[PDB]
């Protein structure tokens, strides 16, 4: 049910954390990421395998654990309110970032010819989304597993969504062979 | 044919001076608003305006939309437009006006007290049994039948919540967004329609297209209720012989600010 | 550059494959899971959680790796249109799969009930998928690494990806307080 | 009763196929400008507009001020204005538009090599001799005759304080927002006269009083020139039977959004 | 007022005994076909037919359509419709009709040894060099400068490369999905013309939005050519008082078979 | 000359406000069906339409065949056309429309118990004895009147078993054609009745031949009542100048949807 997913996100929060990604947390959501305020994360993951990464980001499902969130009774309206402008917030950020790739490609560039740094860019996105959700759980008080939902946050979630998706799929680009033999003798 | 106007009810219940009606003949017509734009500059520093969306099929459609009356100097109290229950007395100064737009008035924030206190107060003047006690009945019930109309609760809901309009993407440097929507849904039914129909979204969503009319808001709603300030900068401009004659009409482009604020999304349902 | 995406994918499904999953192959992409062949598979998943799932597919990164494989020049038309069909017919797998998730869910959870149970089923359709792709890179030929893009095939896969993602998209939810204790102890 | 835009002098040198003129009548205005409305929507994507700057004392003065003319799903080149020195053949494709039309954008952009090319290549033409060499002779005078103009007074501007028209994107953190101050100052006199007479400041300060128009930048300053993507978000629209009815002249207020860009600063002297 | 028919300028070159030429007036509409409905048919087993597409806002679409005209026992050879350059030679008994039609079909068929074998042996014949060199060069002229136009190639290439259709979206575990369309890229121009415009697509894809108008497959490329046989079991039947009066006319919805084959996809710019 | 409609007995019985009876004019027709098609198609999503089936020997013959009335984008319950008697008193917002069409539906799902309900609560109102009882009666009547002939029970049973018409012929991926088939079964002689004309036969036997006209099916049969599914693909399309010109009429062969389900086999001796 959802606690688990609840309970998985918290965990690969706090592991991700401690393996590797630290907070450089002066810089909120606000804004574009600011290459100047991650010049050591880069040069730090430059020396890393970060062909994992894919393009693509699961807004919905990785928001989703927020969603169950409540107290006894509608105390107020701060933590709808609360979610639907981080919410919002989120989606802008993200269609932003989508829409200016060749900016922070070549602003990354410029620290440095680096053969990653799709990936990285992609990482820096993600992380900085992760610490402001860090905050913002942060901020909030107490989580149930009753899964009692929200209708119009749940549709507002939907569409933007579908938004950041598109927005995501709009990416499209332009412009060894022993490793093939390789695998075409271990599939055999 | 019937007046829409709030205000256009309006009595001088002291049954020796008449009232007046100054409204504008277009109050009549089937806009949703219930006030006439004689009314609404008076009593508000709006102006109803209207806003065109066009297509690549020629198709019309359009919906309302406010425009500011303050200038640049005016600071703090000038600068509040449709306050809060709790900062509308003070800043609408009760004691000028006539006691049928203390009692509207007192009505629009539900301040019931005030309106029991307006009543038993004029309960002590000679000749009220006559015709003020009619016409005091008459205002409120004029009043309460424009109310209930935009409520969503009333007597039979036809209540259709198909228009999100959230009415908060500011980027709002403190993370306190929690506000703004907070509040204009503890307002007067009234108030919400009003601000619905005068502040038109600057990001709107269909299905799955979004369109972007202005790119930063111009408005902004706090708890002293809405203001015509943009947060972080100063304040927009505000109007209120050769050269000009080689310079003849080439689309001026008026220069006066209107109302932009808040995301809108709309279901295929909805129509 | 593309082939460190070639590679990392084909790394990625050898290492997968290796670690716990045996290719239970035989079946082909033209159908919907059948219980017969995934029952041992779903005893021994649950006890090993999957919450780590994306209920999305990033169906054109998935694609994208066999679409970059030439010989250089106009070789045979063969493979063009067998990728064509081999991704329409994915598309549709993975249509027919979000639109009937129901009817799945409760003809596998009627064996046992189990909390991984949509998130079992999504692995099961994505491993599925997988070993068919295997299968179908079993069967090209060869690759360049020239990374020749196709307007044709790009606009294919750019659409059917639209379409397949908000498909997915449109998947929705029928609508222990230490847990976030500690969490936020360990935010502070 | 003279036109004073430069593609007005455009004309086919072939002694053969007629020419066209398309220059409105308002390009026979000495206003500043010195391109025909026509031309200026046919070439560039800019529409010529007026917009007045009035006070609390009804005072006329009127600046100059240019429009948008591109949609939403237009990218690449579709979305520049006016490209840089590099990037303008690309996005014009010299080698389709007429031959004069080519002399006329090397002159404007002081692609020397390109005339003198052009001219020795139409040394070989047969005929040229004949009327030929004095058509282009004609329109490389008209040319110089209307840049020249332009460059003192460019250049006098880029002198001293009398207007500091800095094109900085307000709120500095932004977008990219390149302070490309000198690629505007690297573009001719022409360029940089018809930029600073289309896009208008959003900050205006004349003597010690401070005016603002818009909230947010409209356009942006790029490597390849002028182009018209709004920063830190998607690009504003683009517009290019019962409820039509009931709704009467009400301020249409124009949705088309046009050019706000850059700081300006106004000495007491200037008029 | 001129047709537009391949097979409409059909001529006898012998100058002696007079040709047929049975095109109905239909081949005059410039509707993409370039065959009278007449020929068609007697060539080919389908017949002219337009499927009009409708939207919500009442808008009108049509796009053309063929039709089957095999029967059910008939299997294999009168099976196809159109033949591949493989098997076309035979299926159409060259050797029964005039030679005028084998030249056509050879040209359609881009046949050039049969082209150089047929006027080699005319140049023999008396009597050819009188009228027949002329008639036959004249044919050849027509069939080029229709064939030329059919070629998305011609001296430059006038293609509309926005309607994407692929004709081949099937899949009953054939295994070989990229087999089934290995054809219709070996065609000739006229003849990818004609077969797109005969049949339909099932699925198509405008931009963002999914429709669908047949549940499965109908006809089938095959490597003997273009086949009237719908894959996955028995061929469909072909048609070739009381209760007629008591069920009066109820939208008969004709049910001899259509065309319905492929997938299509349209691009952003397309109109 | 007689109405043949369920719905045609449809009163108000108010004894002060008539009722509606809208229904076709074909409703007096004895087509089989016990719908007029005005009611058919607003209660349900049906519409009737004849399928013309043709031989070699030029004979005619027209089978009873219904045609969709849903778009695409709806999902789930819209889908369902005629509901099952535990899920379409759910659907079928007994509680809005007129007691008398509920009567009807409760009769046609064997649902006394709302039944006995509509004639307790219809008891209590005023004026019930004058007329209500009277009008209740004949309602009540005339619609038993169309069950007795649409159901095969009966008094005296004139049932022939001939045609074996089981509803199912799908080669569904779930090995559960027996239970599809099962279905149907429990839905009273009217649904039955109604379900067999409605949808046309894709595969018909009689004698020894084997008919097939579609090749898959069109719907599905669940226990929740008719539903429109296309099995394993995207809903089929529904659509609810110069290129028009140039196309005229040629068999438009109209898309809109016909129903297909079941396998149809018919003895030598039925009619």
């Amino acid at each position: 049910i959802v606690n688990e997913k609840l309970q998985k996100i918290i965990v690969v929060t706090d592991g991700m954390k401690r393996l590797y990604e630290y907070c450089n947390c002066k810089n909120s959501l606000e804004t574009l990421p600011s290459a100047a305020n991650y010049g050591s994360l880069l040069k730090r993951l430059n020396l890393y395998n970060l062909d994992h990464i894919e393009m693509n980001v699961n807004f919905y499902e990785l928001l989703f654990p927020l969603t169950l969130y409540n107290d006894n009774d509608n105390s107020d309206k701060t933590l709808s309110h609360q979610l639907v402008n981080y919410i919002f917030l989120a989606s802008n950020y993200f269609q932003n970032c989508a829409k200016n790739f060749n900016y922070m490609r070549e602003t990354f560039n410029v620290f440095g010819p680096f053969k990653q740094i799709d990936f990285m860019v992609m990482f820096v996105i993600k992380f900085n989304f992760l610490c402001d959700m860090r905050n913002f759980a942060k901020l909030i008080d107490e989580l149930v597993p009753n899964k009692q939902p929200n209708m119009r946050i749940h549709s507002v979630l939907v569409m933007r969504d579908k938004i950041v998706k598109l927005a995501f799929s709009n990416l499209q680009f332009q412009t060894n062979t022993k490793h093939l033999q390789r695998l075409i003798m271990l599939m055999n | 044919r019937v007046n829409r106007c709030i205000f256009a009810s309006i009595v001088s219940f002291d049954a020796c001076i008449t009232y007046k009606s100054p409204c504008s003949p277009d109050a009549y017509h089937d806009d949703g608003w219930f006030i006439c734009n004689n009314h609404l500059i008076k009593r508000f520093k709006m102006s109803k305006m209207v806003l065109p969306i066009f297509d690549e099929d020629d198709n019309q459609f359009k919906m309302t939309i406010a425009r500011h009356l303050v200038g640049n100097k005016e600071r703090g109290i000038k600068r509040i437009l449709i306050p809060s229950a709790t900062n509308y007395q003070d800043v609408f100064n009760l004691n000028s006006m006539m006691q049928a737009e203390q009692l509207i008035f007192h009505l629009i924030y539900n301040n019931e007290n005030a309106v029991n206190t307006i009543c038993d107060n004029l309960k002590y003047t000679e000749g009220f049994t006559s015709n003020t006690q009619r016409v005091i009945h008459s205002v409120y019930a004029t009043t309460k039948s424009i109310l209930d109309t935009t409520n969503p609760n009333t007597f039979c809901s036809r209540v259709s919540r198909d228009e999100l309009r959230f009415f908060d993407v500011t980027n709002a440097r403190a993370l306190r967004g929690g506000a703004g929507d907070q509040l204009f849904n503890n307002y007067s039914g009234f108030l919400q329609n009003l601000i619905r129909r005068a502040v038109a979204p600057e990001y709107l969503q269909i299905d799955t297209e979004e369109l972007r009319f202005r790119n930063c808001a111009t408005c902004i709603i706090d708890e002293t209720g809405l203001v015509a300030s943009v947060p972080d900068g100063p304040e927009l401009y505000n109007p209120i012989r050769e050269l000009d004659r080689t310079l003849s009409g080439y689309e001026e482009y008026p220069t006066y600010v209107p109302l932009f604020l808040g995301y809108q999304i709309i279901n295929s349902e909805n129509n």
